[PDB]
């Protein structure tokens, strides 16, 4: 389908400078300049949060009302009455709360200590990459798993970098690409886990390109439905209902609740005689498209 | 017809199977001789639901117990009632499992499991209609954890059609009995998805605190606590063995609480509960029972109803009551508090009456609640069990039997996904413009 | 409404390309949602409707009951793409008799089972674009014996990509339609 | 003769069973042993029990029903109670398993196996007859044995007989009180099975028959025993003209043609007037102008539907005791003056009357009271639609996300089967406003 | 039927007086269909309509 590499600098900058939109506040915690190693921070992304709610603001269940309501007042000697009287919603849970994404991945670290063979190459007519070395020779089990972990990230020029790393990787892969899957589950399912628009939005048109690159790579995906659809789930039914509004940002891929249905479609397209039961019992409202 | 197996593993499991069956045993009114000793014929139109008939009018449990280390096999045929086991179902084995779920579902297992399953087909064909198994774990130690899961596996796909529960007993969130606790209960919970059918999770904190609080109790011990789990484990199968207005089947009783096939982690409380003082003055009405049950303490689990909201909750009574008081209090429950359950469920309780009290009252009632705050559970033992694995302390134990460590990923990536599940459902409303803006 | 009006060889009710096409008809969704977008078979403007629960998420040609479409072409045309899901449409008609019958056709229906007041059939529908065409008037002879008046309303269920709904008063051939009312796949 | 075959299917349909064969054979004077006292004769006529039993070759009397089930716990109870002298064991049916609140199980996995059973009983049972009205199926729409089962039985019965007329008496969901939660779906699953197959269906609810308990029976402690001999009374007055004499006899079929006037508007209300106690009873004269008010009374109505939201399509009106045909004529025009009761205007007519000179019986131990007067009231009101739309919204409401669904899909159905069904009710709900 | 157009019939002022004029040929019209709705303009009384009906059944029945 459509690449990834270009869209995304258009998109930043269309939603910073021309519309008042925020970027929003992307930590950049432990990083300075271009030249300082970051120091890594021991936390991790997508990671379910504990419950923060006090102690007392738990009401309390009165066995005489059949209800959940606040204790009373303790009293308070300020508030002492003078001469003249004459007179529960539970905690909800961060379901589409945005995780937080720390920059402690392992791609930014391998590229700051530069052993990385990618290079930006500026002498084409958009940004591009350039490699030291040649593509078709590289060992996919220690590169590709490293540029899927750098999707997660939003800093510039890591994301970039990472994205087309794997874009430009998928394509001459081959048949080098169906062992490295049981590797590549790990940080496809941490990006998801972010909950970010932009993170969930590149990942998901990956992994088309990823079930497109080769074949066979479909059964073979097939068994880590369980741990990649949990979160097809959520966003399966976030669409914009314009009615009568053409959508003139169909020109890039920003729309959650139909980016899942079209991957959907090729998951059941290429998982063989099989894949629509798997998906069926992660997603149940998912329809057979065949 | 309707007949039911039961398996005891473990010795948490073995334990309280003992208790189980005293109860049993006493509600149908038989000796621990094994004879039967009560009035009427209700205690044997359907006692062939747990028991044989055996040659000089005898009744055997239909109960299997399965335990390395038999010294608790030795403790429960010198218990009271132990005589009235088959001593062919019995099956132990004489090395210990040291608290390892790797060794109790790879190495030990495999070696038992031949003869778990040929006394289970023995069994199982004595049948005329098998409704389905029932076991009892616990959570923490290695030989329920691993054997149960084990066993679970096959009898998942020797008798599909049938359904499972699995009374489980679960780690507690701030006891630490055990120091491998986290990782016994993981690695069960990923094999629990897959093959469970239903699965209460009862924790000895919450039994404390019911027994310290309610009961009165002073001195509370494990007796008391299978006490209470027997009590539950009991009023479950009402419908099955005694005539009901309106009776309700064990799979009648799954199918109208779980809506999807992964959220089966129930939540139960037993009614009535209270002390020899009050129990002179209480009156015992269908108003009380429901009052009390709705609580969120006689939860015998860890987890506060507060936190969530109720996908499906489930009451049988029992006892010569008034249907439409039991009706309209739910309703009423579901009315007043209705920001606790969700609005793509019209209405959300089940509510089932059996005509037989138990032995020594005039009305009970027993819940079950698949409450969305279960989540947190699974998110505290998570946490634990990710603060240890991330330093990998333990782990040249359950490397040892052959193990490696992309099944405690696998296992804690199940739990996430499983609690995320939880997330969604807690919030997702009717109109799907709510959720994403 | 389109009373004494013209309608002597084409009828559009609905049409994707234009400042509004949603001019006369109603809009409810419930778990879906209503967009147009540029379709890429038919490289052009399509209008989409798309959501859960089929029976829930449709259009009424009329703004409003108790407001008729009277429209008197026998013909009715739809061009829709399959999406491989749910899709149903009714069609509303008034026989010689003074009874409001109506005609339904949905994808998920095997059986066809003439009532008093409703017909339902199946419709086996082809893969990607298609132009569906009804008689609507040897429907009406072939359930209950009548003839034919005007159509009252028509409405249109979810999971489908409308470009085009014309009424045609004749079968037309792909030679004799104009170059709007008719189906041109490029490349 | 004149001779119907009652069916029971569900746990509710034979817990009503209960409920009718206590009262026709306590009617007749039959005791539980299926003999007749033979020393104090009651009947004043002969010839009158074969309606609802069968002689056999000397002095015995078997009721010619039918008790079906999945569920033995019940019938047991049956085989174990005073009652079980009566049927003959091959009639009460019963399995090993049970639907578990699922269509699909009692449509699709179980039924299929034991509807050959039944149906040859159902053979026997007809062969003995001479002239057979019709059938009487006692339904509990909401449950996996009554809706799945008694849809699967009734196409069986239609492709058998067909020409022959079939009622149901199915209780339905409730609005508000609900002893379960999946049943808007098998509910739905029923009615789109059942329509093409019954004839007449009557429709009566839990709740509202909790109301007239506690607003004129004055019980605090209503149990499903205290509804299930409301029905009782309900067709004892309804089938009276089958089986005893008096002015204006009413048979099925002039019952179902007068009452249905489009093939799939069936769905009819019931109200019983009066029901008192004993005190009550004895300070009043049951005058029957003041009986046929509290008929066409909102609050006396065994369902929650509000008919003044709607019109009379029909009424029906069985009278049952002493009363006078001028009576009747004279209360009846009094209501046809009074302006809260619509009537659709294509109907200037809109009730066939009946008269029985045979009171209603009461059971002793009941709850009611002994009357020479007696109402029951059928109609066919159009507001009955806003019930059938209350399931068109819980339905629509949890099968957004398909919950539940992987059982019904799992015990031999397709998601199609579940919005083949939703259409029937919409394409329902506006033939109930196109006759507006 | 004259209201929504679908009548082949029009006056002819180009007679010497009115007349009809005819869209198609007479004999080889469907009578079943047509014949009775010209009957049932006879009752009508504002022009054109009854002129337009009586002189449809004349020319019909010739
Ligand atoms: C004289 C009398 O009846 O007194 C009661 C009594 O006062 C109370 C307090 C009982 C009593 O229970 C306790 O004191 C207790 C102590 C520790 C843990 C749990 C209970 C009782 O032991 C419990 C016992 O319950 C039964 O007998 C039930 O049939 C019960 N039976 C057993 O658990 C059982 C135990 C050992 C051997 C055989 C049976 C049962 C419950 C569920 C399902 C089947 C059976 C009864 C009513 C009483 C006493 C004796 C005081 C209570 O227990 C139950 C289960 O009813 C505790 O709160 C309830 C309310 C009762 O009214
Ligand atoms: N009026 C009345 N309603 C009853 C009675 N018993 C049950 N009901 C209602 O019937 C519904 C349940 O129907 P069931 O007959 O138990 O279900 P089923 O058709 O047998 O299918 P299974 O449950 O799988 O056996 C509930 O809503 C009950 O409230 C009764 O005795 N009288
Ligand atoms: N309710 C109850 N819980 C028990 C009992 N005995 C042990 N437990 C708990 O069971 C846990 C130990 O698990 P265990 O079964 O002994 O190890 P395993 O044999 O390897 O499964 C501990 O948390 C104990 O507290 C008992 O008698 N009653
Ligand atoms: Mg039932």
């Amino acid at each position: 389908n459509g690449d990834v590499a270009g869209s995304l600098f258009t998109s930043t900058y269309r939603n910073v400078k021309l519309a008042g939109k925020a970027p929003p506040a992307a930590n950049l915690s432990g990083t300075g300049s271009c030249f300082d190693t970051t120091s890594l921070s021991p936390a991790r992304a997508g990671a379910h949060k504990a419950l923060d709610v006090q102690k007392d603001e738990l009401p309390v269940w009165s066995k005489s009302t059949l209800s959940y309501k606040y204790p009373a007042g303790r009293p308070n000697p300020t508030g002492f009455l003078k001469k003249g009287d004459g007179e529960p919603s539970p905690p909800q849970a961060g379901a589409y709360k945005r995780r937080e994404n720390p920059p402690n991945t392992a791609f930014r670290r391998f590229y700051e200590r530069g052993d990385l063979p990618i290079a930006v190459d500026h002498r084409g007519s958009k940004n591009m990459i350039a490699w030291k070395v040649d593509i078709e020779k590289l060992d996919y089990h220690h590169y590709l798993p490293i540029f899927f972990d750098g999707i997660r990230e939003t800093q510039e020029p890591y994301r970039f970098l990472a994205v087309k790393g794997v874009e430009d990787m998928l394509r001459v892969g081959g048949s080098k690409i169906l062992p490295v899957i049981p590797q590549l589950i790990i940080p496809i399912k941490t990006a998801l886990n972010t909950r970010d628009h932009s993170v969930m939005c590149i990942t998901l048109q990956l992994l088309q390109k990823l079930v497109l690159s080769a074949d066979l790579v479909g059964e073979a995906l097939v068994p880590y439905y369980r741990q990649i659809l949990p979160i097809f789930n959520l966003y399966k039914n976030k669409n914009k209902n314009l009615g009568d509004g053409i959508d003139y940002g169909q020109r890039n891929y920003d729309c959650l609740g139909e980016l899942i249905a079209d991957t959907l479609a090729l998951f059941e397209q290429k998982g063989g005689d099989d894949a629509f039961i798997n998906i069926k019992y992660m997603v149940p409202t998912y329809e057979s498209s065949v | 017809m309707r007949e039911i197996v039961h398996i005891q593993g473990g010795q948490c499991g073995n334990q309280i199977g003992a208790k189980f069956w005293e109860v049993v045993s006493d509600e149908h009114g038989i000796d621990p001789t094994g004879t039967y000793h009560g009035d009427s014929d209700l205690q044997l139109e359907r006692i062939n639901v747990y028991f044989n008939e055996a040659t000089g009018g005898r009744y055997v449990p239909r109960a299997i117990l399965m335990d390395l280390e038999p010294g608790t096999m030795d403790s429960v045929r010198s218990g009271p009632y132990g005589q009235i086991f088959r001593p062919d179902n019995f099956v132990f084995g004489q090395t210990g499992a040291g608290n390892n779920w790797a060794k109790g579902h790879y190495t030990e297992g495999a070696e038992l499991i031949d003869s778990v399953l040929d006394v289970v087909r023995k069994e199982a064909e004595s049948c005329d209609c098998l409704q389905g198994f029932q076991v009892c774990h616990s959570l923490g130690g290695g030989t329920g954890s691993g054997m149960g899961t084990l066993l679970i596996s096959k009898i998942r796909e020797e008798y599909p059609d049938r359904m499972m529960l699995t009374f489980s007993v679960v780690p507690s969130p701030k006891v630490s009995d055990t120091v491998v606790e986290p990782y016994n209960a993981t690695l069960s919970v990923h094999q629990l998805v897959e093959n469970a059918d239903e699965c209460m999770v009862l924790d000895n904190e919450a039994l404390y605190d019911i027994c310290f609080r309610t009961l009165k109790l002073t001195t509370p011990t494990f007796g008391d606590l299978n006490h209470l789990i027997s009590a539950v484990m009991s009023g479950i199968t009402c419908c099955l063995r005694f005539p009901g207005q309106l009776n309700a089947d064990l799979r009648k009783l799954a199918v109208n609480l779980i809506p999807f096939p992964r959220l089966h982690f129930f939540m139960v409380g037993f009614t009535p509960l209270t002390s020899r003082g009050s129990q002179q003055y209480r009156a015992l009405t269908v108003p009380e029972l429901t009052q009390q049950m709705w609580d969120a303490k006689n939860m015998m689990c860890a987890a506060d109803p507060r936190h969530g909201r109720y996908l499906t909750a489930s009451a049988l009574f029992r006892g010569r009551m008034s249907t439409k008081e039991v009706d309209e209090q739910m309703l009423n429950v579901q009315n007043k508090n209705s920001s606790y359950f969700v609005e793509w469920i019209p209405n959300n309780v089940k509510s089932s009456v059996c005509d037989i009290p138990p032995k020594g009252l005039k009305m009970s009632a027993t819940f079950i609640g698949n409450s969305t705050a279960i989540q947190e559970m699974f998110k505290r033992v998570s946490e634990q069990f990710t603060a240890m694995f991330r330093r990998k302390a333990f782990l040249h134990w359950y490397t040892g039997e052959g193990m490696d460590e992309m099944e405690f990923t696998e296992a804690e990536s199940n739990m996430n996904d499983l609690v995320s599940e939880y997330q969604q459902y807690q919030d997702a409303s009717a109109e799907e413009e709510g959720e994403f803006e | 409404m389109f009373k004494n009006a013209f309608q002597s060889g084409f009828l559009s009710v609905l049409y994707s390309i234009g400042s509004k096409p949603l001019e006369i008809w109603d809009k409810q969704v419930s778990n879906g949602h209503i967009k147009r977008i540029t379709d890429a078979d038919i490289q052009s403007s399509v209008l989409e409707i798309m959501g859960q629960n089929v029976s829930t998420t449709y259009i009424t040609c009329p703004a409003d009951p108790n407001k008729t479409l009277g429209i008197k072409l026998p013909f009715l045309v739809l061009i829709i793409k399959n999406l491989n899901k749910y899709f149903s449409f009714e069609v509303q008609v008034l026989d010689d008799k003074n009874v409001r019958r109506r005609f339904r056709a949905s994808n998920y229906q095997s059986t066809t089972r003439v009532k008093p007041f409703i017909c339902t059939m199946p419709m086996r529908l082809d893969s990607g674009w298609n132009q569906i065409q009804f008689n609507l008037s040897d429907f009406t002879r072939r359930a209950y014996g009548t003839n034919y008046i005007e159509t009252l309303r028509v409405q249109v269920h979810a999971n489908c990509r409308i470009r085009r709904i014309y009424f045609s008063d004749r079968l037309y051939s792909e030679e004799e339609l104009p170059a709007e009312f008719k189906l041109f796949l490029p490349i | 003769m004149r001779e119907v075959i009652s069916i029971h299917i569900g746990q509710a349909g034979i817990q009503v069973g209960n409920a009718c064969w206590e009262l026709y054979c306590l009617e007749h004077g039959i005791q539980p042993d299926g003999q007749m006292p033979s020393d104090k004769t009651i009947g004043g006529g002969d010839d009158a029990f074969n309606t609802f039993f069968s002689e056999t070759g000397a002095g015995k009397h078997v009721p010619r029903c039918i008790f079906l089930d999945l569920e033995p716990t019940v019938v047991d109870e049956v085989r174990t109670g005073t009652y079980r002298q009566l049927f003959h064991p091959e009639q009460l049916i019963s399995g090993k398993e049970d639907a578990a609140n699922n269509f699909a199980r009692g449509h699709y996995t179980i039924g299929k196996e034991i509807v050959d059973l039944a149906l040859d009983r159902i053979r026997k049972l007809a062969d003995n007859c001479t002239g057979l009205q019709g059938f009487l199926v006692f339904n509990a729409v909401g449950g996996g044995t009554g809706s799945g089962l008694g849809s699967l039985l009734l196409e069986r019965l239609s492709v058998d007989y067909g020409k022959k007329s079939k009622l149901g008496f199915t209780v339905y969901p409730s609005p508000q009180v609900s002893t379960a939660v999946v049943e808007p779906y098998n509910s739905v699953l029923s009615t789109h099975s059942l329509l093409e197959h019954t004839d007449v269906a009557v429709m009566l609810d839990n709740e509202a028959i909790y109301d007239i308990c506690r607003r004129s029976l004055d019980i605090e402690r209503p149990t499903y025993t205290n509804l299930n001999r409301l029905i009782a009374q309900v067709i004892s007055s309804l089938t009276a003209s089958l089986r005893f004499d008096g002015a204006l006899n009413v048979d099925i079929t002039e019952f179902q043609t007068n009452l249905v006037p489009y093939p799939r508007i069936h769905f009819m209300l019931s109200s019983y007037a009066p029901i008192i106690s004993a005190e009550k009873a004895y300070h009043e004269q049951l005058s029957v102008a003041e009986i046929t008010n509290a008929a066409f009374e909102p609050a006396s109505m065994m369902v929650k539907c509000d008919p003044r939201h709607g019109k009379y399509m029909a009424c029906c009106l069985m009278y049952r005791g002493d009363v006078v045909p001028k009576d009747v004529n004279a209360s009846v025009a009094t209501i046809k003056t009074k302006r809260t009761i619509q009537f659709v205007d294509w109907c200037p007519t809109g009730f066939k009357c009946g008269i029985n000179y045979q009171p209603p019986t009461v059971v002793p131990g009941g709850d009611l009271a002994k009357v020479q007067r007696a109402v029951c009231m059928i109609s066919n009101s159009t507001a009955i639609g806003e019930i059938f739309s209350r399931l068109d919204h819980k339905f629509d409401l949890m099968y957004a996300k398909r919950a539940f669904v992987h059982w019904y899909v799992g015990e031999g159905m397709e998601e199609g089967e579940f919005s083949e069904a939703r259409e029937d009710l919409a394409a329902l709900e506006k033939d109930f406003e196109e006759v507006g």
